[PDB]
């Protein structure tokens, strides 16, 4: 919210991702089901803004 | 930051193997999206010496 | 004549009857109306009984547990009763979707969900019912599926969890990656809240559903697919020349039965 109402440049890094492997046990499908899904809730926030 | 290491029951189930114990992921949303989308029928084609880096 | 007469008032009060009692039977008169069906002769009008039966679970969204507990009644004696049911359901189910009735696809398969629960319907035909629900998963067809798990999303999963986690998949991604609106994506997320209540809503049969024991249970398996019948054209009656001879015969059935 705070840089689109300050116009900036938008950039995003998913980090820490032995979390979804190692810790999680998430076979793969459903790990890209949470990637995208953690990447439609913020591109679908953007839209918000 | 919490940490969430689920414990097995079994052996048998594979190490990946989503168990009832996580939260049905089941993401909603609008319609969904759609992206800059490089349909094929143009063309693209893999040279048949790579593969998926290890499947073996 | 007189043989005559009487086979045809025999048809005429027992189905009568039969069907006052398929609308009747209650859960503090569960045994006691399947006792009054067995009190009455109900495989001599097996077609009608499954008949009565159907009636009630379609017409019924609310009375379909109620027709099921006497279906797993008279199903763990006679298999072949429920069964010619199971297969009337199907044939019903396969009406309302194969010709877009929506109603009619919704009340078989409630009946074939009170079945699946009551286990006197096996798993891989509820498989094949979520996965031609699911193939091109519309508003319609996604609610069917939806619907169905509403009451029967318990005993796919604990009989056979890999359904459930297959329909989690399946319907996360026909929802999540394709054109589908507030519908099926509410449907979704309504999918989502009954798995992660547990089965808490709906679990497998309410007190008095499900008394039978064990093994002493009877889950034939007919598909939808399979090129199944109905049969219910017992439905009208016909005359009998060895009328004495399967009378003592079923009277002697249900005295040895209870």
């Amino acid at each position: 919210k705070h840089a689109v109402q300050e116009r900036l440049a938008v950039t995003v890094c998913i980090n820490k991702i032995d979390r979804l492997i190692l810790e999680l046990k998430l076979p793969p499908t459903d790990a890209y089901y949470k990637l995208r899904h953690i990447v439609d809730e913020v591109n679908g926030l953007i839209s918000m803004y | 930051p919490n940490v969430v290491f689920i414990k097995t029951e079994d052996p048998d189930l594979p190490a990946f193997y989503f168990d009832p114990l996580i939260n049905p992921i089941s993401h909603r949303h609008s319609v969904k999206s759609q992206e800059p989308l490089p349909d094929d029928d143009e063309e693209f084609e893999l040279p048949e010496f790579v593969e998926p880096f290890l499947k073996d | 004549k007189n043989s005559l007469a009487y086979q045809r008032m025999s048809w005429e009060a027992l189905k009568k009857s039969i069907n006052g009692l398929i609308n009747k039977v209650n859960i503090s008169n569960i045994s006691i109306i399947i006792q009054e069906l067995l009190q009455e002769n109900i495989v001599r009008g097996r077609g009608l009984l499954s008949r009565s039966v159907l009636q009630a679970q379609s017409a019924s969204p609310i009375f379909t547990h109620v027709y099921a507990a006497l279906v797993a009644i008279i199903n763990s004696k006679f298999p072949q009763i429920g069964e010619l049911i199971l297969k009337r359901l199907i044939l019903n189910f396969r009406k309302g979707y194969r010709r877009n009735d929506k109603q009619l696809c919704l009340t078989a398969s409630k009946f074939v969900a009170h079945l699946i629960n009551q286990n006197v319907a096996h798993e891989v035909l509820c498989l094949e019912m979520l996965t031609l629900l699911l193939e091109r998963p519309t508003d319609d067809s996604v609610e069917v599926a939806i619907g169905f798990l509403k009451e029967c999303g318990l005993k796919l999963t604990q009989v056979s969890p890999r359904g459930i986690n297959a329909i989690f998949e399946r319907l996360r991604n026909i929802l999540h990656e394709s054109e589908i609106d507030k519908r099926v994506q509410y449907m979704i997320e309504v999918m989502f809240a009954v798995r992660k209540d547990g089965f808490k809503d709906h679990p497998i049969i309410l007190e008095g559903l499900d008394l039978v024991e064990e093994d002493d249970q009877f889950t034939h398996m007919l598909p939808l697919e399979d090129d199944y019948n109905p049969e219910d054209v017992l439905n009208v009656f016909k005359m009998d020349p060895n009328f004495m001879e399967n009378e003592e015969k079923y009277k002697a059935i249900k005295k040895e039965i209870l």
